[PDB]
């Protein structure tokens, strides 16, 4: 149980080791629904827009 | 020589090999000791995505380096 900002960051922290700054994988996120491995999947696939 | 290979859901594995094994070994000794299926291995070092047939030296990976697993897939 916890917050949609924190788990967001969390996001970010994760696939930002892999090297995904925080925004484009928080954007990624707002591409992936807020996901986080989708952030990256989509990281992936590239950042359209 | 020991390695770590950290998945998407904060587990770790660690794995011996040799600097001369390749990238396909490697995915074949993960789905042997986790079970995951090799086509759905996407194996990150240096930001760099492995390849099957290049071996660990290609890529400069030394004693405890960790390596990022990220699976492929259609399905849960």
């Amino acid at each position: 149980t916890l917050v949609t900002g924190s788990e967001y960051e969390t996001m970010l922290t994760e696939i930002m080791s892999m090297g995904y700054e925080r925004e484009r994988v928080v954007a990624a996120l707002r591409a992936s629904y807020n996901n986080p491995h989708r952030a990256v999947e989509y990281l992936l696939t590239g950042i359209p827009g | 020589m020991q390695i770590f290979v950290k998945t998407l859901t904060g587990k770790t594995i660690t794995l011996e090999v040799e600097p001369s094994d390749t990238i396909e070994n490697v995915k074949a000794k993960i789905q042997d000791k986790e079970g995951i299926p090799p086509d759905q291995q996407r194996l990150i070092f240096a930001g760099k995505q492995l390849e099957d047939g290049r071996t660990l030296s290609d890529y400069n990976i030394q004693k405890e380096s960790t390596l990022h697993l990220v699976l492929r897939l259609r399905g849960g």
